[PDB]
């Protein structure tokens, strides 16, 4: 008998996909204990997700405190040479 | 030029594998269409109204120069139209079934059937959710792949495209032989509709009704425990209460109310319906919803023009394919007539105002032959060819002949 | 955009028993097939002497079909939130598990109760082993028409120069299409081939199953790697209370948010004449 | 508790049969298949090594304080054993997240009976037939 | 086990109530109403005397190697006793295919409670409340 939280069932759950994707987009690093709830780490099996901050758009978008040139909001992975 | 196409088509790939496209759909996607169709409620009723508008008004068969076809079929004369009307006795039902299927699914599909003697029996539809086409490098259907429920699972076969027939209403391009499901095309709008319906129903249960909240004890006073609340719950139990119950208390009992928390579920329902009806191309009125300034005048005339144009486009698309891929093969293989004849199948317009057509005839009948009048009026032409061909009324000639 | 709406399949075992044996759709879960005695020789006698009796004696092979079952239970919270139809997936799995069940019952009877054996002792394991095994059955006055084969045996057989060389096979089909070649189903007088999976035979290592007498395989001293037999003399007896065949039912719990799918079939497998069958041994 | 199939590791479904699913608060972080006992009011924690600490097996991984589904007694379960076991052996929570036999333990009665035998570190199939608490 | 009506003998229905019906292979030929225990992987055999050997009662007659349905914990059953029994007696397998009282046996704990008394060699009605395995 399988509940939605049961270990053999997690890959069938739409929310397990959605929250793992959403976790990768929120993180700045692989340090899960710092960034997430113990509940999220267990429920979405975040040890197994390749969380490292590389999939977060704010890693690449410039957001300098003083901007005289409208440079903020440019994403480096969208330039000519990326 | 050339005798085979020399532009390529997108319509080739790794079969029913793990990629996503409108022609690359799986048997699971076909059963997903079937589940939306089966499960009823508002979504199914709208798509049934769409089928009834396009195909529910019935049909007529024409042959250009029909009388010239006159030939003995079985010791008695028929024309090709008379033979087709005997070959397809219940064509009004068949057109509604196939026309319905071809709106829901990417295609309607079926078989020719013979008697044991080998005379034509019927065109027999097949369950479209069970069948998918296999296509060549130029997008033409080579084989049909079927899977169906069987004792303990699914039973599978392949059939040659040479002895099925299929019809496509919705297409990605005029080159597309596989077509598009309007259900799968608009699946997001269908999901959004169903989610908001569930959300409204749940919200009505929680929030649509007031609820009693008895608070017990003085504020900053002695605490009241669960066993103490049990003896209070007994006094105010809603199952035991009746409309004109009165209450007597000390100062430290408060009968508060969770009010019904007003939200405009009517406007949410109207918004969902406006989204879904327009997604399915129906007028808003098909969903039992209306709007200001759209009920009359040029604003009404336009939306009904758009609807009638949409219907004509579907009707012609179906009519041509049914004649070319069902009727002509049946004439060719089971009939003494010429299959290259100018057969037409025309499907009736669902929204004709007979009273407007009648008033048109009053105004300009003086410029129409009696047969043209009979056609517009939807009646058989006169039995006498000069009467049929003449312009002035059959009654107006008949009263003059009575003058002889 | 939306995530991948897909599941990748596991290993699928080869299912052949319904084709590779005589199938009886029994009216009862237990029953009997009647068997006649062997042919004899009319005895010499003098003139005017009494003709002695030696009439046809009979016996039976009993069938005793066992309910194979497989089941699954899932919460409606999971069923509603699934990537794909979980009930369709569990239906397909349950159906597959019962077909695999039939094939285990069939193959275990087929291998254990075949009354003849050809021991290859290594050496000539290809066409010569099939011809020798037909010889063993022919020597008991039956004629086989089918063979059942392990993956190891298939690999040996398709390395045999008598099949792998177009000159020697008379066609290049075995070299081109291997198992799908028409010669592979038309060899040594056998007009059918039934390619089995390795896991099919009952080792007794699987839960709820207690093993057969042999080792099924073709890669170590004493393994049985093929069976050459008469398809009309091995019976697969299927019984179902509510139809001809496997029944799947959709359970829904009276109280909890639980749904499930359960399949069942009753199967037995029995030789009519075990002498009509020979195993091939490594 | 894990099954290997080629490259892949699959979690075994813990509950084979039964409907004695019952919900408790996790007193600590717990993982699927662990034996647990009552540690506070409706609160369950991982069982210690001998008698008197068993209510059921945890069905899914939980953080501390989350609600836990247990398979109680009257259930058949797939469980990891820390030692060799055989059919008819009574087994008991081991203190290590596994079970072990009553014969090995300091106790004299089990909580489950082995239906299918298993080696040390393998998955056994067993029927849970009893709970154990504080008798003093 | 049998009941008599006029000249006729009828088989008794071994099960009165309960849903705890479970499937095993028979390790030998068994008769309906016999107490049985695990003797191999999912394999059951007739219980010997004095405890440590009871999973349930066999529900219908079987030959060796056939699948047997068995009633266990939470079932209420009609079973033949070896000796006189009374309501509230604890009973356990006798080693003879019957049950007997704990009081008569060398054991100290039973497996079923007698709900309706019976004389020697006839059917009592009893509720099965426990299983017994190898504790060593
Ligand atoms: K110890
Ligand atoms: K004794
Ligand atoms: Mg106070
Ligand atoms: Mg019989
Ligand atoms: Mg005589
Ligand atoms: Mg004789
Ligand atoms: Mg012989
Ligand atoms: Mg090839
Ligand atoms: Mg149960
Ligand atoms: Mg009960
Ligand atoms: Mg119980």
């Amino acid at each position: 008998m399988q509940l939605r939280r049961s270990p053999g069932m997690r890959p069938m759950d739409r929310d397990w996909h959605q929250e793992r994707a959403r976790a990768r987009e929120q993180a700045y690093s692989s340090d899960l204990t710092s960034q997430f709830s113990e509940s999220e780490i267990v429920k979405y099996e975040l040890d197994t997700a390749q969380i490292d901050g590389s999939d977060n758009p704010r890693t690449y978008i410039w957001n300098r405190t003083i901007d005289l040139f409208g440079m903020n909001g440019t994403d480096v992975r969208e330039l000519r040479n990326r | 030029a050339s005798s085979t196409p020399q532009t390529n088509v997108d319509s080739m790939g790794g079969g029913h594998s793990y990629q996503f496209n409108g022609q690359d759909l799986t048997f699971e996607d076909l059963r997903d269409i079937k589940d939306v169709r089966d499960s009823g409620g508002q979504v199914a009723q709208l798509m049934d109204y769409k089928a009834l508008l396009n195909f529910g008004e019935g049909c007529e068969i024409h042959v250009e120069g029909d009388d010239e076809t006159k030939q003995l079929v079985d010791g008695e004369p028929m024309t090709l139209s008379e033979w087709l009307e005997d070959a397809f006795p219940h064509l009004d039902l068949l057109v509604l079934d196939l026309g319905g299927d071809a709106l829901w699914y990417p295609y309607a599909v079926g078989e020719i059937q013979e008697t044991i003697t080998g005379e034509f029996k019927e065109a027999l539809p097949a369950e479209p959710w069970t069948l998918m086409p296999e296509s060549d490098a130029q997008g033409k259907v080579q084989a049909w792949h079927q899977r169906t429920k069987t004792h303990g699972g699914y039973q599978t076969q392949t059939l040659p495209a040479d002895d099925l027939w299929h019809i496509v209403i919705n297409k990605a391009s005029a080159r597309d032989e596989v077509g598009i499901s309007e259900v799968l095309r608009n699946k997001d709008e269908i999901q959004a509709f169903k989610q908001n319906e569930a959300a409204i129903n749940q919200a009505i249960e929680l929030h649509g009704f007031p609820q009693r909240h008895v608070k017990v004890g003085k504020e900053d006073g002695a605490p009241v425990r669960d066993n103490d609340l049990r003896r209070v719950r007994t006094i105010f139990d809603p199952r035991t209460t009746d409309a004109n119950t009165a209450y007597f208390t000390g100062q430290d009992v408060d009968v508060e109310t969770l009010e019904a928390h007003n939200f405009d579920y009517s406007a949410i329902h109207e918004m969902d319906m406006r989204n879904l009806t327009t997604a399915l191309g129906l007028p808003l009125e098909a969903g039992n919803v209306g709007a200001d300034g759209l009920g009359s005048g040029k604003p009404a005339e336009l939306r009904f023009a758009l609807l009638k144009l949409a219907i004509k486009a579907n009707q012609r698309s179906f009519s041509v394919q049914f004649v070319e891929r069902v009727m002509r093969p049946v004439v060719r293989d089971y009939s003494p007539f010429d299959h290259e004849a100018d057969i037409r199948l025309e499907i009736n317009d669902p929204l004709e105002d007979i009273g407007e057509v009648a008033d048109l005839i009053q105004q300009v009948g003086d410029y129409m032959t009696n047969e043209q009048v009979a056609e517009k009026l939807d009646l058989p032409a006169p039995e006498d060819d000069e009467v049929a061909d003449s312009y002035r009324s059959p009654a107006d000639m008949e009263k003059d002949e009575a003058g002889v | 955009e939306q995530l991948l709406e897909v599941v990748m399949e596991g290993r699928e075992l080869r299912k052949v028993a319904r084709e590779a044996s005589n199938v009886i759709n029994a009216n009862t879960r237990v029953g009997d097939v009647p068997i006649a005695s062997d042919e004899e020789f009319a005895r010499p006698t003098g003139q005017g002497a009494e003709i002695r009796d030696d009439g046809e004696t009979y016996t039976t092979v009993a069938w005793n079909a066992t309910k194979l079952t497989e089941g699954s239970r899932v919460t409606d919270e999971m069923r509603d939130q699934a990537m794909v139809d979980l009930i369709e997936r569990n239906i397909q799995r349950v159906g597959a598990s019962l077909e695999n069940g039939i094939n285990r019952v069939f193959l275990t009877e087929l291998v254990d109760n075949a009354q003849n054996n050809h021991d290859t002792a290594g050496s000539n394991q290809g066409y010569q082993a099939l011809n020798s095994a037909v010889g063993e059955v022919d020597k008991d006055d039956f004629r086989p028409d089918t063979y059942v084969t392990h993956p190891d045996y298939r690999t040996q057989l398709f390395n045999d120069t008598n099949l792998a060389y177009a000159n020697r096979a008379g066609t290049n089909e075995v070299l081109r299409n291997r198992e799908d070649a028409p010669i592979v189903g038309d060899i040594a007088g056998l007009d059918m081939h039934a390619a089995m999976s390795s896991a099919t035979y009952d080792d007794g290592t699987d839960i709820g199953w207690s093993g057969g007498s042999e080792t099924w395989g073709f890669s170590s001293d004493g393994d049985k790697g093929a069976v050459v037999y008469d398809r009309d003399n091995i019976h697969t007896i299927l019984y179902a209370p509510n139809g001809q065949d496997v029944e799947i039912k959709d359970y829904e719990d009276p109280i909890r948010d639980i749904t499930g799918v359960n399949g069942r079939l009753h199967v037995d497998c029995q030789y009519s004449q075990g002498r009509s069958s020979a195993t091939v041994q490594y | 508790a894990t099954e290997t199939q080629g490259e892949h590791t699959f979690p075994v479904e813990v509950l084979i049969s039964g409907e004695e699913l019952r919900g408790y608060t996790a007193g600590e972080a717990l993982s699927a298949g662990e034996p647990v006992y009552l540690s506070g009011d409706y609160e369950v924690s991982a069982s210690s090594a001998d008698g008197g600490e068993f209510l059921g097996v945890n069905l899914y991984d939980v953080a501390s304080g989350e609600p836990v589904a247990l398979a109680g007694d009257d259930c058949e379960v797939r469980v990891e054993v820390s030692e060799q076991v055989t059919a008819n052996d009574e087994i008991l929570p081991d203190g290590l997240g596994t079970f072990e036999t009553v014969a090995t333990s300091a106790a004299s009665a089990g909580v489950a009976i082995v239906q299918e035998g298993a080696a040390s570190g393998e998955v056994c199939e067993a029927y849970i037939f009893a709970v154990q608490g504080t008798t003093a």
